[PDB]
């Protein structure tokens, strides 16, 4: 098992005409494998949809992925933006 | 725009795990999940510890200028099976699947394949075409099976 | 023979009915040395709820259900004993005491230190005691070496930064660095 | 386009770690 | 005076070991990370009124349960 | 409850718009109030046929009801669709609008709630399914078949409200969809594993 | 066998109270001072015995102390109840392997 | 100032690196760490966010400087020139030993 593989490759043809959005060298980086898309970094380790207690076939279409991400209320953020200045 | 180049064939494509991976382990918290690209809901059902995930591909509103797909599989999940729900076998619809170059024939409209993957990337080049109408649709699954 | 943990092992393996500890005088009374009245809040009490709910279907092969249900009467009694005792506490409060803050400061600080087992100042050679020092050092290393590697923080100050779905806020590793300075300085002591 | 072997970008790990950013230390004329 | 600092937020509780943080554990008294976030949030806002913080947590925790958590 | 709820949203969107200035953009009335899926096609109709978002709060366009926060949702989505189509996809203010839209929509989605398969024929026969489902927007990469290298690319930062046709710098590019991995996390090893004695 | 006297159950209610009702007629803070000294002395006997787990005599004594200070905050409502928090708490974050495949 | 070339590419980390904790000599940009381009071996938990800018006035000894000192003594066990640049190079040899003891 080696560590020093390249995994980043550049085609010699300069196609930098419509390429202002991708990841450039500063040429285009062409990796060996695809990317990883992660939804949220912080998990909600409580929240009994995930905790599964052992008391008492049901579905629940929860609104989006933002239930499991620990977001603060706008009341405190306004209380903190008043604490800003 | 390739959304006007959507797939005439290929109603549903299932990348479900085989029952052989279940029956050799099991003998559950279901978590359905859909993606906001108008199709390909990805449902799965782990339990507290196997997963048995399932990549369904309802390819009725999927494009054909965007043929390839990419996801990542666990090292326990190296086996896969297809359930290629086509529109109809009006003719001899040719459904081949080269995992990288190796064609998988079948298990035996709906055709069931037997996909065994190795670690790292896989091409999983799948396609359907009809002999008379001469219309091809392509499916690629860049399956990065984890070590 | 850990009767309170074999039920947890049967619950975690999801097969507490196929064996159900085989309750007789040779098995249910050997691991107990009447069930031993478990200690936790609900980690060993919710086990006995599912153990009775599973053994409701045999209901006769396991004679220890009477020993479990007797402690169910004792739990409901001592909660009822406390609920009358908490009510007789809340009436026995003097309407004026005016609890002093700087003693409650010394009571909030000293209770918080005595919770997690550290030395509290009062403000109110010899290799026998050398092993008793190094047994607390090795106690700490084996406690730092059971924390998960994906530990992250959340301060109350990130709401001024407006973190998006994928923004990578810079306060995520303010607990992970401090847990590895501690773990590695406890190995470079010699 | 499938005969277009690309250029590998090498990291050279010692260059990744601690390269800083000599006449300007005036002891060598 | 240079002193080694005390890290109580990393230290697991010894006497109870059930009121630890949910990352350090391996009506309802579950106290998930959302209501634990809203507890310190209303404590930062309302500053121990125990009733404006009790519904800023979300009502499923009693006023005694916010005082039991604050200790 | 709902009175502060208009103020706390307003105080954030002014302070979270200093680098991008979405809130002070020139925004007319633009009365559609349609389906939010129609919010650009009715606006594309408005371009073919023919008061800003800061001034909507100042004129009191937003009530303490769902409709007053629906117009707050409708007028915000109109401005970002204007500013995405205005800038090219590589400028900083294109993604600054894209970053401000994702934050302000996440701020408006919450806090209004406070105020056929043989595997499934076996598992549903064997288990009880308590379920939970939701939608996620995926991204794309490129696909290149070189000489047995089988190259990939990075994530294109095109927004989800761009609606521009698929241009290609090279037609030998193939394009693949990256399905996002989301489940319960595999258990990370302990702190003795990460940072062992070397 | 009840239900809500069976689900609402802590380790701080098995003993009941049995001493604080007599003591709350006088001062409530002296039992706080005299028992933390017993908590400190038993912990000193725990370090000087090469033992780690706390005894059942001081853990049961620990939930006595927290019940005293809680009711003063509950009913007497101490004029500060001082807030000294680190304003942070450890949470688990997601982990992922890389997507570039391994090279041997 | 040092430069911190990003591993698995040729980009330069601007002011922040993601130092690997099992390779222990590699750094990452935010973009190469966001999309998981560090190879399938590493698990994204062995990556501490470290910074590349010069720190404050000395004898402050932030936890980045403290851990990078603690990594080097586990790395080298001597050569306090090779420890001082591993802290960042803005700390003298005479100060790291004065900090370690
Ligand atoms: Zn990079």
């Amino acid at each position: 098992i080696m560590i020093d593989a390249a995994s980043s490759f550049v085609l010699p043809i300069s196609i930098t005409k419509n390429v202002d959005v991708l990841q450039r060298t500063d040429e285009i980086l062409w990796f060996r494998g695809p990317s990883v898309i992660v939804n949220e970094r912080i998990i909600n380790s409580g929240d009994p949809h995930l905790s599964l207690p052992l008391n008492r076939n049901e579905k629940e279409s929860l609104p989006g992925p933002f239930v499991l991400g620990l977001r603060p209320s706008a009341k405190f953020t306004a209380h903190r933006l008043s604490m800003l200045r | 725009l390739g959304n006007g180049y959507n797939r005439s064939l290929l109603t549903e494509d299932y990348l479900l795990n085989p029952n052989n991976f279940k029956k050799l382990i099991a003998k559950s918290m279901q978590k359905e999940m859909q993606s906001l690209s108008e199709q390909h809901t990805m449902e799965y059902k782990p339990y507290k510890n196997q997963n048995w995930v399932e990549y369904i591909f309802n390819g009725n509103e999927l494009s054909q200028n965007e043929n390839a797909f990419s996801f990542m599989l666990q090292p326990m999940q190296t086996f896969l099976t297809l359930q290629s729900h086509l529109t109809s076998s009006l003719k001899d619809t040719e459904t081949l699947l080269t995992i990288n170059k190796e064609p998988v024939k079948s298990r035996t409209i709906t055709e069931i394949f037997d996909i065994r993957l190795s670690e790292g990337l896989n091409h999983l080049m799948f396609r359907c075409e009809d002999k008379i109408s001469h219309e091809t649709e392509f499916m690629n699954f860049w399956i990065n099976v984890l070590p | 023979l850990q009767e309170q943990s074999e039920l947890m092992s049967t619950v975690m393996n999801n097969t507490p009915t196929t064996v159900a500890a085989l309750a007789a005088v040779a098995a249910a009374s050997e691991t107990n040395g009447t069930i031993p009245k478990p200690r936790s809040s609900a980690q060993l009490e919710q086990l006995l709820y599912r153990y009775r709910a599973i053994q409701n279907h045999p209901k006769e092969n396991k004679l220890e259900i009477k020993a479990i249900e007797d402690t169910f009467r004792n739990i409901s009694r001592d909660q009822d004993i406390y609920e009358t005792k908490l009510d007789t506490l809340r009436k026995s409060i003097d309407k004026g005491f005016q609890y002093d803050e700087d003693l409650l400061n010394k009571h909030l600080v000293a209770l918080q230190l005595l919770e997690k087992d550290t030395d509290v100042p009062d403000y109110f050679g010899d290799p026998d005691t050398e092993i008793r020092i190094s047994a607390r050092i090795s106690n700490r290393i084996n406690e730092l070496e059971r924390l998960p590697a994906n530990l992250g923080t959340y301060s109350l100050d990130d709401c001024l930064e407006f973190i998006t779905k994928d923004d990578l806020s810079s306060r995520m590793d303010t607990f992970k660095i401090k847990a590895l300075v501690e773990l590695k300085s406890l190995k470079l002591l010699t | 386009f499938e005969t277009m072997v690309a250029n590998p970008i090498k990291v050279s790990r010692l260059q990744s770690n601690g390269v800083l950013t000599i006449h300007y230390s005036l002891a060598n004329f | 005076k240079k002193e080694f600092p005390v890290n109580l937020t990393i230290k697991k509780n010894v006497y109870d070991s059930a009121q630890d943080f949910n990352a350090l554990q391996d009506v309802k008294k579950n106290w998930s990370d959302q209501e634990m976030l809203l507890l310190l949030e209303g404590i930062e806002m309302y500053e121990d009124q125990w009733e404006k913080i009790a519904d800023h947590v979300g009502g499923h925790k009693r006023v005694e349960d916010c005082i039991e958590k604050f200790l | 409850k709902l009175v502060d709820f208009l103020v706390n949203v307003q105080s954030i969107l002014n302070a979270a718009s200093v680098k991008c200035h979405v809130v002070d953009e020139s925004f007319p009335a633009k009365f559609f109030e349609k389906n939010p899926d129609k919010i650009y096609e009715s606006y594309c109709k408005f371009i073919k046929n023919r008061t800003t978002i800061n001034k909507r709060f100042e004129n009191g366009e937003y009530e303490p009801i769902q409709g007053g926060f629906y117009k707050l949702y409708h007028d915000i989505k109109l401005v970002c669709t204007i500013l995405i189509h205005f800038y090219p996809q590589g400028t900083r203010n294109y993604q600054l609008v894209d970053k401000f839209y994702k934050f302000s929509s996440e701020l408006l989605l919450r806090e209004c709630c406070r105020i056929a398969t043989e595997l499934d024929k076996i598992i549903s026969y064997d288990f009880i399914k308590i379920s939970m489902n939701y939608t996620v927007p995926i991204s794309q990469t490129y696909q290149i078949r070189t000489k047995d290298m089988d190259l990939f690319s990075s994530i294109i930062s095109k927004s989800n409200l761009d609606k521009r046709p698929h241009e290609l710098p090279n037609t030998n590019f193939k394009i693949n969809n990256v399905l996002p991995q989301t489940d319960i996390e595999n258990e990370a090893p302990r702190l003795g594993f990460v940072g062992a004695n070397t | 066998i009840k239900l809500q006297n069976l689900y609402n159950w802590t380790p701080s209610n098995y003993i009941g109270d049995d001493e604080i009702e007599n003591f709350r007629n006088g001062t409530p803070d002296k039992l706080v001072s005299d028992s933390l000294l017993k908590l400190k002395r038993l912990r000193k006997e725990r370090i000087l015995n090469k033992v780690l787990k706390p005894t059942t005599e001081e853990r049961e004594l620990y939930f006595k102390v927290k019940r005293i200070l809680k009711e003063v905050i509950l009913a007497k409502k101490v004029s500060k109840v001082p807030i000294n928090n680190v304003r942070a708490f450890p949470v688990l974050q997601t982990n992922y392997n890389g997507s570039i495949p391994v090279v041997r | 100032h040092k430069v911190y070339i990003c591993h698995t590419c040729g980009n330069e980390s601007i002011n922040v690196r993601y130092h690997n904790l099992r390779a222990r000599d590699t750094n990452l940009c935010s973009r190469c760490f966001q999309e998981g381009h560090f190879g399938a071996n590493f698990q994204s938990s062995d990556f501490i966010r470290l910074e590349n800018n010069g720190n404050s006035v000395k004898k402050n000894w932030s936890d980045q400087e403290m851990l990078l000192l603690l990594e080097g003594i586990e790395m080298y066990e001597d050569q306090w020139e090779k420890i001082a640049d591993h802290v960042g190079g803005h700390k003298r040899v005479e100060d790291c030993i004065e900090k370690f003891l």
